[PDB]
RNA sequence: GCUUGACUGCGAGCGUGACGGCGCGAGCAGGUGCGAAAGCAGGUCAUAGUGAUCCGGUGGUUCUGAAUGGAAGGGCCAUC
RNA sequence: UGAGCCUUGAUGGAAGUGUGGACGCCAGUCUGCAUGGCUUUAAUGUUUGAUGUUCUAACGUUGACCCGUAAUCCGGGUUGCGGACAGUGUCUGGUGGGUAGUUUGACUGGGGCGGUCU
RNA sequence: GUUUAUUAAAAACACAGCACUGUGCAAACACGAAAGUGGACGUAUACGGUGUGACGCCUGCCCGGUGCCGGAAGGUUAAUU
RNA sequence: UUUUGUAUAAUGGGUCAGCGACUUAUAUUCUGUAGCAAGGUUAACCGAAUAGGGGAGCCGAAGGGAAACCGAGUCUUAACUGGGCGUUAAGUUGCAGGGUAUAGACCCGAAACCCGGUGAUCUAGCCAUGGGCAGGUUGAAGGUUGGGUAACACUAACUGGAGGACCGAACCGACUAAUGUUGAAAAAUUAGCGGAUGACUUGUGGCUGGGGGUGAAAGGCCAAUCAAACCGGGAGAUAGCU
RNA sequence: AGGGUGACAGCCCCGUACACAAAAAUGCACAUGCUGUGAGCUCGAUGAGUAGGGCGGGACACGUGGUAUCCUGUCUGAAUA
RNA sequence: UAAGGUGAUAUGAACCGUUAUAACCGGCGAUUUCCGAAUGGGGAAACCCAGUGUGUUUCGACACACUAUCAUUAACUGAAUCCAUAGGUUAAUGAGGCGAACCGGGGGAACUGAAACAUCUAAGUACCCCGAGGAAAAGAAAUCAACCGAGAUUCCCCCAG
């Protein structure tokens, strides 16, 4: 479970960089309350490209 | 059912075997927890009964895609 | 006193067992020991002092080696 | 708080007023304290665990309320309590006549007991 | 009072009383792969289990063994790594 | 029949008739017989279907060695003067047959184990709802009223009507004996016997199911069955025994 | 062929050999109408919680054996012509 | 198709037919009570009772149709909560039960054999459950081979006890 960020989020927080966090984290806080999404690969060039 | 409702998993027979080597009738069943996601593509709140992997590939594949197949499928949800 | 014949490969032919097997054996081949030498020595005066097969261990072994070279495993010999 | 590497530790403007440590068999009157033309000793960044605190946001709720609904099921919703504990899955040590399958020799002046078994 | 319907009615079982013990409630416990249900719409003056067996006077010595309760130190010790 | 041995007082048969126990398939070897012979023969299949084709294959004319390998020899050992096994004797395919193997393998026979169902119309316990107990005794607590005390306590009459209380029918039970024992009856009859306002008794319906129920506990009871019900199935369980 | 007929029938009867038969309804071939479906060429694309592994089991004639290979309940986890 | 018929035990009565509507045989229709998946609710199978519609020169009450459940779809409605989902209604389609074996799958014995018995055997058999077809299943190599080659699946005889 890697995914990039949206908001800023403490010991990781960057507007859209790569961190890897755990995977209970992600799929309980993180992304539920917006604010990230997985590296699907599809997403790593939505927020790569800033 | 103790049914993974994303991967389809139940229970399986196998035996037990002691050092005697005495086969003795089980199951092996699937670990099952029934969790609540959070889908957003709904504005609502999902309660699967799941396997971990099962977690594990809702992980991977996105949810969205997961309740794709399921309803593709059948399954209420 | 000096020694390693309590040697290795074999064995005419006998004994005794339902069988598995056990026992006695001159002689031949190699190499060894004692004796001046003829000779004696394949454990102990003899008859108890023992445990089949399987499974596996150790060493040795060009015997085998699942496409080929290998290797694993197997076999054969010694032994546990 | 356990443990490697990068490191905050040193590896093959001179001389002055100069005063605690050093594992140093059994204490170096030397340096600063203001000043003068890619390590044993530990700790900062970690990747990684142990423990303890607190949090909520997984998970539990056989508290309360609301709707489906004139419904002590169920579901959803809000909240309160609890909380990464519990509980469950796989794996695993213990226990386990609760349950289950079986064993528990032969000879023999009947059988048992004794004695015997090469 | 109960019991071997169909050879045993008793001295056997039950009993009120007594004691140990488990049990803080989603109780212990029991039926149940589970949901659930009984326990109880009860809450330690309750409920389960065990033994004894009205009542009277009483109920001594032993914790080595086995069991149960408690024991953060050490030795042995599983998956894992 | 079984036995060392049976007129045996050891087994079996009342009698007759009818049925009633070494089979079948496939493997394999031997003997007989037949065809062909250093060769014999095909299988599935084709099929003009017992023919004809089909030689895939199997057996044999070479053995020795664990084997590589060598080969009328080979193995053994550095090596045999040797020793082991071979060389010298016909084979193979049908057909009938004597054995064997796998099969229920001569026939009948267990007590049992497992699987799925059927049973609480008997009986055990529980649940809900209805019913029954002639007649006769004893006389608890309490009350009232007199005596009694400072008042209580106490006491006497009376009233009152408790109880797994007393006697005894219905009703529920089953302690003794006789009868019965191919019964009137697969547990009864007769005369005695216990309880009879209770942990009593009773009608109807309900619930619990087989290693399970239920059990005031006897291993009792769960349909004349119980140390694991009945029915069906694995099933021709297995039977060194008769 | 066979059956039957007052005892055994080629020539008594029903048949048998042989040869014909469907108004309807249908089984099956082709052929078309209708309905849906896509064919063709160019350039592309090539099956991830998967393969593989650790733990437990199970399948493969193969009993963990030196045991390849398949399946997966559990924890993991690639390359990509 | 026909000279004879009204099935049978089974006579008789009363009849029908003989040149094409007697009867007999075949195709397609018709009617097809009640129970049974049973389907309007209930129920001790063959019975009990409803809702809404129709229906009567005797338009009362009774008779007849429809009214199960679940699934897909559509329409309209519509909570906590505004949206929205849940819920609710209706409409059209479809399923349900049954059946000899064969077939695929989920589960899965013990006797027995080993001369006892645990590993092993019986055996993935017996049985239970789900499902399908006229067959099912399997099937177009991440297969074999052995440096020569082969070319999906299935069945048969060999290989070979
Ligand atoms: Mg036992
Ligand atoms: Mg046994
Ligand atoms: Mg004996
Ligand atoms: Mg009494
Ligand atoms: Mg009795
Ligand atoms: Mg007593
Ligand atoms: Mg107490
Ligand atoms: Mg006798
Ligand atoms: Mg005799
Ligand atoms: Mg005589
Ligand atoms: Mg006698
Ligand atoms: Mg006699
Ligand atoms: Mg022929
Ligand atoms: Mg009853
Ligand atoms: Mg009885
Ligand atoms: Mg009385
Ligand atoms: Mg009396
Ligand atoms: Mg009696
Ligand atoms: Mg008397
Ligand atoms: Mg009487
Ligand atoms: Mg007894
Ligand atoms: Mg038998
Ligand atoms: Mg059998
Ligand atoms: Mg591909
Ligand atoms: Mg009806
Ligand atoms: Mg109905
Ligand atoms: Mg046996
Ligand atoms: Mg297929
Ligand atoms: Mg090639």
């Amino acid at each position: 479970m890697q995914v990039i960020l949206l908001d800023k989020v403490a010991n990781l927080g960057s507007l859209g960089d790569q961190v890897n966090v755990k995977a209970g984290y992600a799929r309980n806080f993180l992304v539920p309350q917006g604010k990230a999404v997985p590296a699907t690969k599809k997403n790593i060039e939505f927020f790569e490209a800033r | 059912s103790r049914v993974c409702q994303v991967t389809g998993k139940r229970p399986v027979t196998g035996n037990n075997r002691s050092h005697a080597l005495n086969a003795t009738k089980r199951r092996f069943l699937p670990n099952l927890h029934s969790h609540r996601f959070w889908v957003e593509s709904e504005k609502r709140f999902v309660t699967l009964r799941v396997s971990a992997k099962g977690m594990r590939v809702i992980d991977k594949k996105g949810i969205d895609t997961v309740l794709a197949e399921l309803r593709a499928r059948g399954e209420k949800y």
